[PDB]
C-alpha cells in the first residue's frame, strides 16, 4: 500500500487494537478510549482526568457511552485542525 | 459476505430475534434483505406499518415471526439501524426451504 | 511525535505538498486534487478519469470548485470507512 | 499569533477592505477582535444591523470605514466567515492611535 492507505490503515488499527477489550468488540468503553488517549496520544498522559472524561464525553453525539469508529474520526478530524491552525500562525 | 446457514419449511411458522437498538429510548430501525428477486425487503417503523407487517410483525422485544415462511420469504434476512452518528448493526442470515423451485 | 501523531502529521503534510503549487496555497484545485490522488492512493491511477472527476466534484460541498481542508477529511473518512467495512465481512 | 502594524490617529476616518466571501452569494459573516476590554466586538449579518452599525459600516465590496477612529477603536481587528463545511478566513490587523492613555 502506498504512505497515504498505511496511514490510514494504522490508525484503523489502533481502534481495533483497543475496541476488542471489554464490552463491545467494534466501540471504545470510556476505559478502552482513556487508554487509547493515554497510550497513542503524545501528550495523553499529561492531561487531566477531568479533561479526558470532557473528552470523551462530547465524542459520544448519540449519547449511548460508547464511541464508535465515527466519533473517533471527529477526534482525528481535530487532530488535524490543531496541527493546521499552528502550521498557519 | 458472512451468512448463517439456516433450515426452514415452505409454510411452516418462523421466529427469530433480531436486537440491536441499545438501552436508549426506541430509535430508527430499516429492514434490508439480498435476493435473487427481493420480494420481501420492507421498511420498517417505529411509529407505522406497510404491506410486509401483513406477511411477517416484529415483537415488543425486537423479534419476529411469519405466520407462515415460503419460498419468497427465502433468500438471505438482514437487521439495520440508524442513529444519530452511525452505528448501524450488521447481520446477515441465509434462510432455505425443503423443495424449491 | 507518537505513531497516531505521526501518522496524522504525514496525512496533513500531504495536503500542502500539492495544495500550495497553483491558485489559493491552502486548498487543492481540480489538478492539484487530480494529481493527489493519482501518486497518493494505491488505485488512484487505475480510476476512470470520469470517475476521479465525480469524486472530486461530490468532495465539494460549499461547491466553490475548491477542495479546502475539511473535504479532504470527508476522503480521509470514507477511505476509513472502506476499509472497516472490508473487515467486517 | 500575527497581526499588522498599522498608526492611525484619534478621531480620523479611515478605511479599509476585508475579503473573504468567495464568488458563490453573499453568505455569512462573523466579527471578532481582540483588545484589553473590547467593547467594538460586533456580530455583522447579510441582512441586519446593531450598535456597531453607527461606528462603523461594511461597503458592498466587503470594506470597512469609520466616521473618526478613537481609542476604543484601538486594538486588533479580525475577519471570520462561516460556510457550509468550515473555511473561515484568518487575519488580525493591529492598529494604534498617536496620543494613548
Amino acid at each position: 500500500a502506498s504512505p497515504l492507505d498505511q496511514a490510514i490503515g494504522l490508525l484503523v488499527a489502533i481502534f481495533h487494537k483497543y475496541s476488542g477489550r471489554e464490552g463491545d468488540k467494534h466501540t471504545l468503553s470510556k476505559k478502552e478510549l482513556k487508554e487509547l488517549i493515554q497510550k497513542e496520544l503524545t501528550i495523553g498522559s499529561k492531561l487531566q482526568d477531568a479533561e479526558i472524561a470532557r473528552l470523551m464525553e462530547d465524542l459520544d453525539r448519540n449519547k449511548d457511552q460508547e464511541v464508535n469508529f465515527q466519533e473517533y474520526v471527529t477526534f482525528l478530524g481535530a487532530l488535524a485542525l490543531i496541527y493546521n491552525e499552528a502550521l498557519k500562525g | 459476505a458472512m451468512a448463517q446457514n439456516i433450515t426452514a419449511r415452505i409454510g411452516e411458522p418462523l421466529v427469530l430475534k433480531c436486537k440491536g437498538a441499545p438501552k436508549k429510548p426506541p430509535q430508527r430501525l430499516e429492514w434490508k434483505l439480498n435476493t435473487g428477486r427481493t420480494e420481501a425487503w420492507k421498511v420498517l417503523s417505529p411509529q407505522g406499518g406497510g404491506p410486509w407487517d401483513s406477511v411477517a410483525r416484529v415483537l415488543p422485544n425486537g423479534s419476529l415471526f411469519l405466520p407462515a415462511v415460503g419460498i419468497q420469504d427465502e433468500g438471505i434476512f438482514r437487521c439495520q439501524a440508524m442513529n444519530r452518528n452511525g452505528k448501524e448493526t450488521k447481520s446477515n442470515y441465509r434462510v432455505r426451504v425443503y423443495q424449491i423451485p
